């Protein structure tokens, strides 16, 4: 039942969005 | 002929559809304009 040396559908589908941080400086 | 292996193993069907992260507030802002106590209007 392999799939030949690849065919392992294990994904990563929407690790995340860290990059939302922000720093508006704002004096 | 006659196992019929299911090797097609295609995938991602209902994959779609994902909102994932929409930029920053346009901009942000004070609304408001900047009055103030004003200026000279009675020198003497």
């Amino acid at each position: 039942g392999a799939p030949g040396s690849q065919g392992a559908p294990g994904l990563q589908g929407a690790p995340g969005a860290p990059g939302s941080q922000g720093a508006p400086g704002l004096q | 002929p006659g196992s019929q292996g299911a090797p097609g193993l295609q995938g991602a069907p209902g994959a779609p559809g994902s909102q994932g992260a929409p930029g920053l507030q346009g901009a942000p802002g004070a609304p408001g304009s900047q009055g103030a106590p004003g200026l000279q209007g009675a020198p003497g």
